[PDB]
């Protein structure tokens, strides 16, 4: 999954 | 300012432009965007609380999850 730092 | 709710002060809290849930900027690396409203949660804050980032391809938080 996309995180925040991504 | 980027985000026009805190004017990106770093001591203020924003559930905008940072986590949904406690407002708060910390462990981006661990803060969950949503695939559908784009908002960012920490995995921490999420209820249930993840021990860890989910390997899956797409993720929904609870306000989109569709039950
Ligand atoms: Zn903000
Ligand atoms: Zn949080
Ligand atoms: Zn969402
Ligand atoms: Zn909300």
């Amino acid at each position: 999954a996309r995180t925040k730092q991504t | 300012p980027s985000c026009k709710h805190c004017k990106d002060d770093v001591n203020r809290l924003c559930r905008v432009c940072a986590c949904h849930l406690c407002g708060g900027r910390q462990d981006p690396d661990k803060q969950l965007m949503c695939d559908e409203c784009d908002m960012a949660f920490h995995i921490y804050c999420l209820d249930p609380p993840l021990s860890s980032v989910p390997s899956e391809d797409e993720w929904y938080c609870p306000e989109c999850r569709n039950d």
